[PDB]
């Protein structure tokens, strides 16, 4: 008989840090002889550089696929009256120095030496798309899904009022427009309460943004492990080539250099393999996030537990550091009530199966109600179709029907 | 990459600094990526130019509470 | 080309090491070649496994796309192509598949004036399918995807409640098909 509108937040990683690893500087810097031996050792450096270049290209393509999905950039109107809705939390604020929303301003503040790694041949390439471009894409997506609904996802954008779009979504999930057009203020208040509650939950609990923090911590731990593995001795007399060059002559240091490379290149290959596995996992997560964006942001999906738990209505995308944040607005009914039901009734020798819903009774009279909402309506011939007789239907009950042509006579 | 031109048609970006390519204020659909919202392209005489990315075609939707558009 | 590398030995071919060096002192050279040739083989197998996993994921996605766009009609947005997808043509490709998605893209927009509901005499008439639009003089019932002007009747509108809580109501009349009979 009632409902509770709640907002569910889903965090999905999109991309990671693009790292380019030097060969000569990481293995043995300022050493011409070590570079000579290294080249003889083979062409591992070209393969590793190609692998990291392909990883960076894959991450770049993933970012462009997940975020850059609309051909045109839309702009919100200056004055906002979306049927009395508090959309200022998700809309960009011109008062802030950045174009990110205050929800996004809380989002980037919950996600966290580089010179030592930069010196030893480990460089982090900056992402191709800046945060401003991602924020502009998010604002364009929000403007498209608010001021035009889901029509902009398929083709050109068609303007439509927000209550009219909400009624379209209710008709998509099977709820009539009577519930929206009779309880619009209650729905707006419930949405505002859910937005405030999820904002307070995001502010109070920092453990919600865990996957992006886990990815960042894993990358930092891998870099620190690589540095400490550079610090390893690898069974030689010393862990630095300068000491071996100063102590040993080159012919006697040939074996020590060979023992260093056999193991330093192995650590490089292990790091490349771990980065490839992490990139494959990030690619799967980014494909899932792009599918979720295209099937919840650009339209309404009837699939259960894909666009959030419950009857999904719409999702608001949010920009996140190295990821995306979805605000799934779902329809959760409440305030249940027991009733007495029958599968079919027959008035005079012929069954009258309902077109939509089932027949329910409060104890004395039978009425026609919908599947999700309790709207008592009189039984007529408009919502019931006749087929056969009530001789093979199990659980039949005798009742009368109302004919609109009867008062005419 | 990561090296400023001070230590080394000169333009600098977040990734570093580049030479041989001029800067164009107008933003088109770029082809060759550079880094941090910058691109490079070969346009008109003919020379390599650098410019920021176009986010997309501008299209402002007039929102009203009593009007609709149907194809 | 990695087979052509010396890999820390004096030669890149085992025949030269066999001819020049006797077997006992060439044990070290053969072991140094194997430690590195087996590692290159393991790296090649790992790269092939990663590529095969990526190809397997792509093939699973392609099989799902075939089963949900060719064998049936999917209501999922931007899964069977951009726009309102109808039916797709599978095609044969070298080491791959080609989908010819046929989509429905509307065009030629036209502005109109719309209302959430219309009540005739104290009772609201919400439409079943389509919405009320007006060109300036009269209101008509057209569907969402196409502009099909139809007169408002009681067949496509259901009566529920009164027009006292509906925001943006407008006063208009309705056509009753039983009225010309009387
Ligand atoms: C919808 O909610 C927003 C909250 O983000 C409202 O903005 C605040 O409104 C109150 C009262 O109107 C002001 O005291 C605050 O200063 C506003 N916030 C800021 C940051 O300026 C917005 O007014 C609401 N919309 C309505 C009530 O129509
Ligand atoms: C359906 O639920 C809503 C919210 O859960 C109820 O609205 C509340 O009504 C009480 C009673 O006056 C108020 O004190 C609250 O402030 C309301 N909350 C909101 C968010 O509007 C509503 O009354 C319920 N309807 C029925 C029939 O039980
Ligand atoms: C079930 O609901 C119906 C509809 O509200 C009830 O019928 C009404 O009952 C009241 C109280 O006796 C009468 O004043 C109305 O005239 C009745 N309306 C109709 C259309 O018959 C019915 O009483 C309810 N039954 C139970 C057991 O609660
Ligand atoms: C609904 O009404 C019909 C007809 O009045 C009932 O059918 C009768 O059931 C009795 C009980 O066995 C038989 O003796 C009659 O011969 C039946 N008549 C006909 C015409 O079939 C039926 O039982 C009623 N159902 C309920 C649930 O009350
Ligand atoms: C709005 O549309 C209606 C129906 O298409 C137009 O009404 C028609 O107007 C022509 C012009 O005189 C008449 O010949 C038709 O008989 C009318 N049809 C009906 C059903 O009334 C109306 O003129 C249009 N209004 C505007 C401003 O374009
Ligand atoms: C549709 O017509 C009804 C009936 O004339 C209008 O209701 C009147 O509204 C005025 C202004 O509030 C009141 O002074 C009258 O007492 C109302 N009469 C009745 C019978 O309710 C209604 O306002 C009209 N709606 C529109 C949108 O024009
Ligand atoms: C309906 O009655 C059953 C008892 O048979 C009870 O267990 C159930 O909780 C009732 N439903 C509601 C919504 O209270
Ligand atoms: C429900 O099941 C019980 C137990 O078998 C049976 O006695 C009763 O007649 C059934 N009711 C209907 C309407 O079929
Ligand atoms: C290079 O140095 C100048 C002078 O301080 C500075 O303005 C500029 O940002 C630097 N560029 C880079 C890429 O560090
Ligand atoms: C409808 O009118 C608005 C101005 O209110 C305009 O921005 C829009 O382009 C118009 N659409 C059509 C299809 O004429
Ligand atoms: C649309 O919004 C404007 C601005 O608040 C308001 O004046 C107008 O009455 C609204 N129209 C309807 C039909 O609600």
């Amino acid at each position: 008989t009632n409902f509770t509108i709640s907002v569910t937040t889903e965090i999905l990683p999109v991309s990671m840090t693009k790292t380019s690893v030097d060969c000569t500087m990481y293995i043995c810097g300022d050493s011409t002889e070590c570079s000579n031996l290294l080249l003889q050792y083979g062409s591992f450096c070209t393969q590793l550089k190609r692998a990291l270049t392909g990883i960076a290209v894959e991450q770049d393509k993933n970012t462009q696929e997940v975020f850059a999905q609309v051909k045109q950039i839309y702009k919100t109107p200056p004055i906002k009256y979306f049927g009395g809705f508090n959309f200022s939390q998700i809309l960009p604020d011109p008062s802030k120095p950045s174009k990110r929303s205050p929800i996004e301003d809380l989002l980037f503040n919950k996600v966290t030496l580089i010179c030592a790694q930069k010196f030893k041949g480990l460089t982090v390439l900056p992402p191709l798309l800046t945060d401003e471009m991602i924020a502009q894409y998010t604002s364009a997506l929000l403007a498209g899904t608010i001021t035009s609904g889901w029509t902009f996802g398929a083709g050109p954008a068609l303007q439509i009022p927000f209550p009219m779009q909400m009624a379209y979504r209710f008709n998509g999930i099977g709820v009539t427009q009577n519930v929206l057009y009779e309880n619009q203020k209650l729905i707006a208040n419930q949405f505002n309460s859910a937005i405030g509650k999820i904002q307070d939950s995001l502010s109070s609990t920092p453990s919600a943004l865990g996957k992006l923090q886990d990815v960042v911590n894993h990358n930092a731990q891998a870099l620190n492990t690589l540095v400490k593995q550079l610090s390893s001795k690898f069974g030689a007399i010393s862990s630095v080539l300068n000491d071996i060059f100063s102590r040993l002559d080159k012919c006697e240091a040939e074996v020590q250099i060979d023992r260093l490379i056999t193991g330093r290149l192995q650590s490089l290959q292990t790091y490349v393999t771990q980065q490839l596995i992490r990139a494959a996992e990030i690619r799967a997560s980014a494909n899932l996030a792009a599918t979720k964006m295209s099937e919840c942001v650009l339209g309404q999906s009837k699939r259960v537990d894909f666009c959030g738990k419950g009857y999904h209505l719409m999702s608001f995308p949010q920009s996140a550091p190295h990821g995306v944040v979805f605000l799934h607005v779902t329809y959760v009914p409440a305030q249940e009530k027991n009733f007495t039901t029958a599968p079919a009734i027959c008035h005079d020798g012929k069954a009258h199966f309902p077109r939509e819903g089932v027949f329910v009774s409060n104890g004395t009279h039978w009425f026609v109600t919908q599947r999700n909402f309790y709207e008592p309506q009189i039984i007529t011939t408009d919502n019931t179709f006749v087929s056969g007789n009530c001789d093979v239907v199990i659980g039949i009950v005798n009742n009368t029907v109302y004919d609109p042509l009867q008062p005419e006579l | 990459q990561g090296v400023n031109c001070t230590e080394v048609n000169v333009f600098q970006t977040r990734a570093g600094c580049l030479i041989g390519a001029e800067y164009v204020n107008n933003s088109y659909e770029c082809d060759i990526p550079i880094g941090a919202g910058i691109c490079a392209s070969y346009q008109t005489s003919q020379s390599i130019i650098a410019y920021t990315m176009s986010l997309g075609a501008e299209n402002s939707v007039a929102y009203s509470n009593n009007s609709i558009a149907i194809p």
